[PDB]
């Protein structure tokens, strides 16, 4: 019996966190993030997750978003089960109102992303819960103004990254978010003073045109970028997302 | 089928959960008993059962407060439970405040006592179905099933043959408009008697039978006084 | 196998239990929700109750509210969506102890979800098995619908049918633009759909049947039950 | 598990985990208890390995009170902790009735126990079939076997353990009445090991008056001993 | 909880034909110091009774939440016209209230008067609590002028007095009141009251609010009183 | 509830035993021996310690003789890993003795009580039995030397001289023939190294497999322990013995 | 095997309680005979030897100063329902100062014997007791099987050889008929359903006459007197 | 709440076997004890340079002089560390003294060994190596999953263990420096490796002869990778 999430397989395996894993790749939304100088970026496909529901038939797609904010700085992209999606939130909505409580300042983006992985790992060692089916990414700014990003799974795994793609094209996106990072670095310009518009999210933007080859038709993403100045997690208005999705005759 | 049914929690691949459907059916191993409303009173009546000869008739027709009775069909002791409950719920209100408990709020009261019997797969949903016959403003008839499900009706049957009896109520329209108690009795008896299986026990002094209505509190039909409806019966 | 508990994923990761909940909600009376220039019109066509016969007038109601401002109705089993209702309550009056104000809607919505989700996650909760729908007009914003499925998934809508005939009526919805179409005269449009587009299961006999209500601008928006002498009048489905 | 039931009913109606149980007291010692005017012998069975494992596991003959006999057969796994409840009991009583606990109560104690186990959730029942003598109110000796299902009876003789069936038919049909200080002791000897070697280490015996219970020493026992094996050739 | 602080003063509330005319000056003094002057005392929680109030302001505002949501939840079960709360009902539930707390030593210290109509002869099964001819006789008998001190005593009168007008204004009103007064008969009685109250207690003050409790729903106003 | 699951860890045998228990005795019977001896002048245990590699400390530590008290020692033979949480609570029980009655626990009154919490996983609770068994070895101003035997059920045996743990049949069976009812503790050590030897069917042992230590009163219950240093000089006698 | 205690039958039944019945007929085949004039309770013993004191053994308890009772089934699991009863029905004549009716009385041993459905034990009783009072009403006779189905009899039997002596009293029995009458109808059944010998070592009267109201059993004398009748040797 | 580990009817608790089966395939952990020191370190395969390596190292630091390092799952690591620390402040609140290691293993087995036994849990998959200096010396601890613990001079964990013990076995005396107790380490991992790229896929935790546990950083590694 390898049905529980508790019972190791005789291979010393846990079947059931390989087949959250799976659930989670099932729903087919990609949610791309990379960090760069003092600025974070994040995006999500802005679709419904492939599920048992129909499909979008005369929903009002203002209202589908894989993105949310745990406070005033730290945002996130939550991907898995709508319904798991939207319990990890409050979850974590919680364990930083309560770290804010009892300490007096605000949680890193890496500890709210270390908590909840505390939580996750709960679950999977008892045998009489369900592995939430949601991995998703967390960002924020420190108290040293670094942007910071972080990556947590349906087993307890806080690697934290610095460009880092969740969904289904991981077989692909270790690559092309690998070589497409490197060029930004590769130029040696230094004259990047807050201009995270035309080098960060123009580059997460161009990196998820290659990740899934569609044409990103503006109301099928949304951006939240976390940079210092901000340090808020603002959502990019649409305005300024198909301003990006005009830059494909100069950039990529 | 041979493994969704072993607890009460599994659904069937139908979306259909077997062990409320496996006690939804013995209220259909009950005996008949039928509910009649009036425009201003409400007649139930239910033929108890005489498990042996010696044997005194079973209990049919229960009291809940002044104007509220019941009426089981299913595992006696699932149902003893349930006036527990309810008698316990209108002496509160009838303490707890002055007024008389609000029938349509007491039903819910008990149309959830049983769910918090089926989320849990520590126990069993009750087998009995009621007939919460009672007066407070308006005659009115309820019936709440082994899974969590309630109605208003104008007219009932339980179980043993429900099917006939169901045919004598659902052509009848004189109800509504039939005052003259002593006519509507006669319309609920007869109802009865067309569940009994002939070639067998007829209907008789133990058959339990009360009313209730505008200035009538919820009373039986005392023997002396019943035996004279039982001969205007037969013809 | 793999389907037995809630709490066990199946290997393909498609966790059965909960999408056996989906055939069963698809399989009871549907209920339908809309919105209009005024206000937002719900339907409830409890279409298997045909057999009883013995039903009272108008009895069965599927139209619950809260607040007297936002209109829950579901289509499901009749006692998990009134646990449901319960909790929709408890959570309003929890706010309004906490707030003096009633719960907008927009988290109302979540705090369902999130009640509706957490018994997806146990070996011995059984997972509920009906969807809600939420609503609610504003006259400083345009009403919003919020459909509600088994584990989660809380969704905002247009208009919706959810139950046994869900699937041509959402054809047949979205001829018009109702968003610019009145409540008043929406309830007709309405009625020529129940009459052909069900199971043929309602012809000419359904003012018992289909019970619903609105929060449009004659209610001052709020929970109105719609008067019978409205219904007939809008029963001029003379058709063919 | 923890908190669920465990002794469940069979399709032929009897309840299989106390069925086992039985089996599991066969697998003992046997236990003999003789009654007589006001005193009341017993004897049960040892079996030690020779040279080692010292005779002080003294597994039967448990002290209750100032005057209460116990010789139990089974497990003994099960065995301290069903005693410890009994001797704790004894007390329990003793300070709430100032009195000491007459043997009908402790029997009627020890059975309670016994059968809450097999009716509760999640817990195995007793192995052990215990058998007490004591003292009534009135001072009149009267043995009580147990059983793990539950159930009791007084005795006038009674024998428990493995083949029980054996030894009992042999005390039923040559038991007097008012018998002396000595016919006691030779009547027990003769039949507690009618299923068991004549060895003197095996059995041993203990002997129950008014006051201060006594344990009869290897003399008189190996003495009787001597006199079974010519009644046996 | 422990002693009060910002405490009401006296409410008036006598029936007349029409239904009910309850009346409370809006001055809520912290101590001996006129802190607040335009408090309102007398809250609505039907559309059939209002609440009268006297004693701590603390515990009107918890005592409003508790009734106040208690009325949705009725609003949410309703069915008919005739499922609604009478007043009868949260008088003795308030009743409930004080008494339970009275077991233990928190009384909530307060004087709470419920009233209102205790019938449902008069439609109004379309409750626009959010936002919102002629008047009815009323029997005199399907009015209901609750009455719960801190202690739990409580019963019903045809006009009851609370706070402070339990020494002034019901000596008036004792050989005074008549069943079945009118509109402008009953006003000039409790300003007859008021101006009483306001040259010998100390703790009230002029600006009256008057609620009418009629058959169509409850009114508010804001009179003046002119010594 | 997940009853499909569920193993019923605390439920009879058609024959009357229990399987976990059962199967306990399996598990303590394949790990390695201890021996118990009881002489005229102390007690003495001995165990053979397992061996994995020699990057061990095997210097001052080992997992075989534990302690208890001043006057209590005893000698684990079964499953490591949960012998531990006996030795965590005897420890308490012959603490809490002490804290109450303000003397030093009788072993006799250690062992029922530390049997008893090994035998109640075995009653209730739906949880696996307590893989271990153990020697128990102590003095006492009530009967002097005293050694103990205890099972993964809880039935625990006095005893003079045992050797649980594997190959105990022959571990006994050679100390069923040389020990002496009245002995001494100098000579007492050659009897548990000869019997250590033979069980592990070696002439003489590695010195740094077997592990040795005595309780010998001197009026403060002394119970020295053995280094592997003073162990090599037991097996000169060894050899000039046997 | 598997299936837990709160699982319905494809049929409606449950299983633990229909799994029950077949305990229930087991052991002794007691009579009850319910007539205007007090109850008759009478109930067998087969002693297993000559040791068991036959006085420890009883088949006809008291719940109260009003009420017998007789056993059936797990007697061990018995006396955890009459001693229960025992409990709260001295605890109504506390709150109220008045007797309990039998009605209420078995009512409350029901609601404990299907405790085990959780609406504290996990099992259901195997027991069946025949319950009869003299509270008021005139006297009763009620009879609850495990399945908690409590319904009131005239004359009805428990026990293995139930089925043959519900039938000689379905046929002798009359509602008019005087106590001497009463005790003579037990005795008959009795005597049709059980070993060789009707002697006082053999059956149990017990009787709650409505001139008294209180219980009394049958000492040698008053048992011995009615098996004279006899009406076919 | 019932056990899911179970003796099997051969006495083996399999399920700890199949923990242990997850031990032994993971990237394999390393820990040396000199006459000055402890030396602990682990193989962290190196991958896409996506990820921030200097965020996910093994090597964690318990106390002023204890570390730690595992091999398994990191999940059931993190929730062990924390739980180690805790139990390691605990002592420190009672005893001022800084917690020895001797005990602490004591604690955490006792605290691994439950989850062998308790039910609804599985045991942890993992296995420690908790490295720490003392007043009684320097110290180097393991912890099977099974709850049971050994001292060491040295050990290794992770996969491929096997022959990397009979590697150390051959390269290892009882008097080594703390500098040369590296480089049998780091060609022990250099060896066991596949694709060897030593730098910055390695970690290195040390005691140095009662100064605070330090992870050596990046700069110090290359350095000490002369061979």
């Amino acid at each position: 019996y390898d049905r529980h999430l508790t019972i190791f397989s005789p291979d010393g395996n846990l079947y059931q966190i390989e087949y959250a894993i799976k659930a989670v790749k099932n729903t087919n939304i990609t949610s791309v993030g990379v960090k760069g100088e003092n600025c974070a970026v994040i995006i999500s496909q802005k679709k419904m997750a492939t599920q048992y529901i129909s499909q979008d038939k005369l929903l009002d797609y203002n209202n589908i978003t894989n993105i949310y904010n745990i406070t005033d700085e730290i945002g996130c992209s939550m991907v898995g089960m709508p319904g798991d999606c939207l319990s990890m939130v409050y979850k974590a909505r919680s364990e930083a109102s309560e770290f804010l409580y009892s300490n007096g300042y605000n949680v890193n983006a890496e500890t709210l992303c270390r908590n909840i992985c505390d939580k996750i790992q709960v679950y999977t060692q008892h045998a009489y819960m369900r592995l939430h089916a949601c991995s998703g990414m967390i960002i924020g700014i420190d108290e040293n103004n670094k942007p910071e990003l972080f990556k947590f799974d349906p087993s307890g795994f806080c690697a934290g990254y610095r460009a880092c793609v969740i969904g289904n094209k991981e077989q692909e996106s270790i690559s092309v978010l690998e070589r497409l990072l490197e060029k930004r670095k590769k130029k040696i310009q230094q004259e990047t003073i807050d201009e995270d518009i035309r080098n960060t999210t123009i580059l997460a933007i161009e990196a998820l045109q290659t990740i899934l080859a569609f044409d990103l038709k503006a109301s099928e993403i949304e951006v939240a970028i976390v940079s210092t100045k901000n340090r808020n997690f603002t959502q990019i208005s649409e305005k300024e997302i198909d301003n990006y999705l005009t830059y494909i005759a100069e950039r990529d | 089928r041979n493994l969704y049914d072993t607890d009460n929690i599994i659904y069937s691949p139908e979306g259909r959960l077997y062990q409320v459907e496996y006690a939804s059916e013995a209220i259909k191993q009950g005996t008949c008993a039928v509910a009649i409303k009036s425009k201003d009173y409400v007649v139930v009546s239910g033929l108890k059962k005489c498990i042996s000869k010696l044997s005194f008739p079973q209990e049919k027709i229960f009291k809940i407060d002044d104007y509220i009775g019941i009426s089981m069909s299913g595992i006696t002791s699932d149902a003893k439970v349930l006036t527990k409950f309810m008698q316990n719920e209108c002496l509160s209100h009838k303490f707890l405040y002055n007024e008389n408990i609000n029938i349509e709020s007491l039903v819910r009261s008990v149309a959830d006592k049983y769910q918090k019997n089926t989320q849990k797969s520590s126990k069993r949903a009750f087998g009995v179905g009621l007939m919460i016959a009672a007066y407070h403003n308006e005659p009115c008839i309820f019936e709440t099933r082994p899974n969590g499900s309630y109605f208003e009706y104008d007219a009932l049957s339980f179980g043993a043959r429900s099917h006939a009896s169901k045919t004598y109520l659902e052509k009848n329209l004189h109800l509504f408009e039939e005052c003259s108690l002593e006519e509507l009795i006669l319309h609920c008896l007869k109802a009865l008697k067309c569940s009994l299986s002939s070639e067998s026990e007829l209907t008789i002094s133990n058959t339990a039978l009360a009313v209730v209505g505008k200035n009538h509190p919820w009373q039986e039909i005392s023997s002396l006084q019943l035996e004279e409806y039982l001969s205007k019966v037969k013809m | 196998g793999y389907d037995l508990s809630v709490s066990t994923f199946s290997p393909d990761g498609r966790l059965y239990q909960v999408e056996y909940i989906y055939k069963s909600i698809n399989n009871n009376n549907t209920a339908l929700c809309l919105e209009c220039k005024d206000g937002i019109i719900c339907c409830c066509i409890n279409s298997n109750m045909d057999k009883n016969k013995m039903i009272k007038k108008n009895s069965y109601n599927r139209i619950y509210h809260v607040n007297n401002n936002i209109i829950i109705t579901y289509s499901g089993f009749d006692g998990d969506a009134r646990n449901i209702i319960d909790r929709a309550r408890s959570e309003a009056n929890t706010y309004y102890y906490n707030f003096h104000t009633n719960i907008p809607l927009h988290i109302l919505v979540n705090r369902i979800s999130l009640y509706i989700h957490a018994y997806t996650l146990y070996w011995h909760m059984r997972p509920f098995a009906a969807s809600i729908i939420i609503s609610s007009f504003n006259e400083k914003d345009k009403g919003d619908i919020y459909c509600i499925e088994p584990n989660g998934a809380c969704y905002k809508y247009s208009g919706i049918v959810i139950g046994k005939n869900k699937e041509m009526f959402k054809t047949e919805i979205e001829k018009k633009d109702y968003k610019d179409i009145n409540v008043r005269d929406a309830i007709e449009d309405i009625y020529k759909f129940i009459l052909t587009s069900d199971d043929h299961m309602n012809k000419n006999n359904l003012q018992n049947l289909v019970n619903f209500s609105w929060i449009c601008k004659e209610s001052s928006y709020e929970f109105q039950n719609i008067h019978e002498e409205i219904l007939t009048p809008a029963l001029n489905k003379a058709v063919e | 598990s923890y908190d669920r039931a465990i002794t469940v009913f069979s399709p032929d109606g009897h309840l299989l985990q106390v069925e086992h149980a039985l089996e599991a007291v066969k697998k003992g010692g046997c236990a003999v208890a003789i009654k007589s005017s006001n005193f009341a012998v017993l004897a049960v069975e040892k079996k030690n390995i020779p040279k080692l494992q010292n005779p002080k596991t003294t597994e039967k003959l448990i002290k209750l009170d100032e005057h209460n006999c116990l010789a139990f057969a089974g497990l003994n796994a099960d065995a301290r902790v069903l005693v410890n409840k009994t001797r704790l009991e004894c007390q329990r009583y003793y300070l709430n009735m100032d009195e000491p606990a007459p043997v009908d109560y402790i029997a009627k104690y020890v059975a309670k126990v016994q059968q809450k186990f097999t009716h509760r959730g999640g817990v195995r029942p007793f192995g052990i079939a215990t058998l007490i003598a004591g003292f009534k109110n009135n001072k009149e000796i009267c043995i009580y076997q147990t059983e793990p299902s539950g159930i009791y009876a007084a005795w006038k003789a009674q024998a428990i353990g493995k083949n029980a069936k054996i030894v009992q038919e042999f005390l039923e049909k040559n038991y007097q009445e008012n018998m002396e200080q000595k016919d006691c002791i030779f009547l027990a000897l003769k039949a507690i090991f009618e299923v068991v070697e004549l060895s003197s280490k095996n059995v041993e015996v203990a002997l129950l008056t008014e006051k201060d219970l006594t344990f009869i020493e290897e003399q008189e026992i190996n003495s009787m001993v001597e006199l079974i094996d010519q009644e046996r050739t | 909880t422990l002693g009060p602080v910002v405490t009401g003063t006296s409410v008036i509330a006598i029936k007349y034909k029409h239904g009910i005319m309850i009346a409370a000056d809006r001055k809520a003094s912290y101590g001996s110091y006129a802190k607040f002057q335009n408090v309102e005392r007398i809250f609505k929680i039907n559309n059939k009774t209002v609440m009268g109030f006297s004693g701590e302001l603390a515990d009107a505002q918890y005592l409003h939440e508790l009734l106040t949501r208690k009325n949705i939840n009725n609003l949410s079960e309703k069915k008919r016209k005739e499922d609604m709360y009478t007043p009868q009902h949260y008088h003795s539930y308030v009743s409930r209230v004080f008494y339970v707390r009275k077991n233990r030593i928190d009384p909530l210290f307060n004087n709470i008067i419920i009233a209102g109509i205790n019938s449902q002869k008069y439609d109004n099964n379309d409750d626009n609590v959010l936002l919102y001819e002629e008047y009815k006789e009323i029997h005199k008998d399907d009015l209901y002028i609750g009455f719960v001190d801190m202690h739990g005593t409580n019963f019903c009168d045809d006009y009851i007095t609370t706070g402070y007008a339990r020494y002034f204004a019901l000596t008036l009103l004792r050989d005074h009141y008549k069943d079945n007064m009118t509109e402008e008969e009953a006003r000039i009685l409790i300003n007859e009251c008021l101006r009483i109250l306001y040259f010998r207690d100390a703790t009230s003050s002029n600006f009256i609010q008057i609620v009418k409790v009629t058959s169509k729903g409850v009114e508010y106003e804001e009179p003046y009183i002119l010594p | 509830m997940a009853r499909r699951y569920d193993s019923r860890t605390t439920t009879f045998s058609p024959e009357g035993r229990l399987y976990q228990v059962e199967y306990a005795l399996e598990a303590i019977n394949n790990a390695s021996i201890t021996i118990g001896l009881i002489t005229k002048d102390g007690v003495i245990l001995g165990a053979d310690k397992v061996f994995i590699s020699k990057l061990i400390d095997k210097a001052n530590n080992y997992e075989k003789i534990y302690k208890i008290d001043k006057h209590i020692f005893c000698g684990v033979a079964g499953l490591n890993a949960d012998a531990n949480i006996l030795i965590n609570q005897s420890r308490l029980y012959a603490q809490r003795y002490l804290y109450n009655y303000n003397e030093v626990q009788p072993v006799s009154q250690l062992v029922v009580q530390i049997c008893d919490i090994k035998q109640s996983y075995t009653q209730y609770g739906g949880l696996r039995p307590y893989g271990v068994s153990f020697l128990i070895g102590g003095y006492d101003t009530k009967d002097g030397y005293q050694l103990y035997h205890t099972d993964p059920s809880g039935n625990y045996s006095g005893w003079f001289a045992t050797a649980i743990g594997t190959n105990n049949l022959t571990a006994s069976s050679v100390l069923k023939q040389e020990w002496k009812n009245d002995m001494t503790l100098e000579e007492g050590l050659l009897l548990a190294l000869k019997t250590l030897a033979k069980s592990t069917d070696t002439e003489i042992p590695k010195s740094e497999k077997i592990e040795l230590a005595y309780l010998t009163n001197k009026d403060g219950e002394v119970y020295q322990k053995y280094l592997t240093e003073k162990e090599i000089e037991e097996l000169i006698k060894l050899y000039t013995q046997k | 095997y598997d299936r837990g205690v709160n699982t319905f039958s494809p049929e409606g039944r449950l299983f633990q309680v229909e799994y029950a019945l077949g305990a229930i007929k087991l052991g002794s085949t007691a009579v009850g005979i319910c007539v205007n004039d007090g109850v008759i309770l009478a109930s067998e013993r087969r002693i297993s030897s000559t040791l068991i004191e036959k006085d420890s053994v009883e088949k006809l308890l008291s719940i109260d100063d009003h009420i017998g009772c007789a056993m059936s089934g797990l007697m061990a699991d018995a006396r955890t329902l009459i001693d229960y009863a025992r409990v709260e029905c001295n605890h109504y004549k506390f709150i109220y100062n008045e007797n309990i009716n039998i009605k209420s009385c078995v009512e409350l041993i029901s609601e404990l014997a299907l405790d085990f459905s959780n609406l504290i034990m996990s099992r259901p009783f195997g027991v069946a007791l025949l319950i009869g009072g003299v509270d008021k009403n005139g006297p009763c006779l009620w009879y609850t099987e495990p399945s908690g189905t409590n319904t009131r009899f005239s004359a009805a039997s428990i026990g293995s050889a139930q089925e043959g002596a519900e039938l000689l009293l379905q046929e002798n029995y009359k509602k008019d008929m005087t106590f001497e009458q009463a005790e003579i109808l037990a005795l008959t059944v009795l005597r049709q359903v059980m070993e060789d010998k009707l002697s006082t070592s053999n059956v149990e009267i017990c009787a709650i006459k409505k001139s008294d109201q209180t219980f009394y059993k049958y000492n040698t004398d008053d048992i011995s007197r009615i098996i004279d009748v006899l009406p076919s040797p | 709440s019932f056990s899911l580990t179970t003796f099997s009817p051969t006495g083996k608790l399999v399920q700890i076997e199949y923990a242990l089966n997850r031990v032994s395939s993971s990237s394999p952990a390393l820990g040396i004890r000199a006459k000055n020191g402890v030396i602990i370190a682990t193989e962290k395969k190196s991958p896409n340079e996506l990820i921030e390596e200097n965020s996910i190292f093994k090597i964690q630091q318990i106390s002023e002089h204890i570390g730690i390092v595992y091999a398994g799952m990191p999940g059931d690591f993190r929730v062990l560390l924390k739980r180690a620390r805790k139990e390691a402040i605990r002592y420190s609140l009672q005893y001022g003294s800084e917690i020895l290691v001797k005990e602490l293993v004591k604690i955490i087995a006792s605290i691994v060994q439950e989850f062998t036994q308790t039910g609804g849990v599985r045991p942890f998959g993992l296995s420690l190596l908790i490295c720490g200096v003392d007043v009684y010396g320097y110290h180097l601890y393991q912890i099977d999953p099974s709850g049971c613990y050994f001292n060491w001079m040295a050990t290794c964990v992770g996969k491929d263990y096997q022959n990397n013990m009979s590697f150390l076995e051959k390269r290892y005396n009882k008097d080594i420096e703390i500098e040369d107790a590296i480089h049998t380490a780091i060609l022990t991992l250099k060896e066991s490796y596949e694709g060897v790229l030593n730098e910055k896929n390695i970690e290195i935790g040390v005691a140095y002869d009662n100064k605070p546990f330090k992870i050596l950083t990046q700069n110090e590694i290359k350095d000490y990778l002369i061979e």
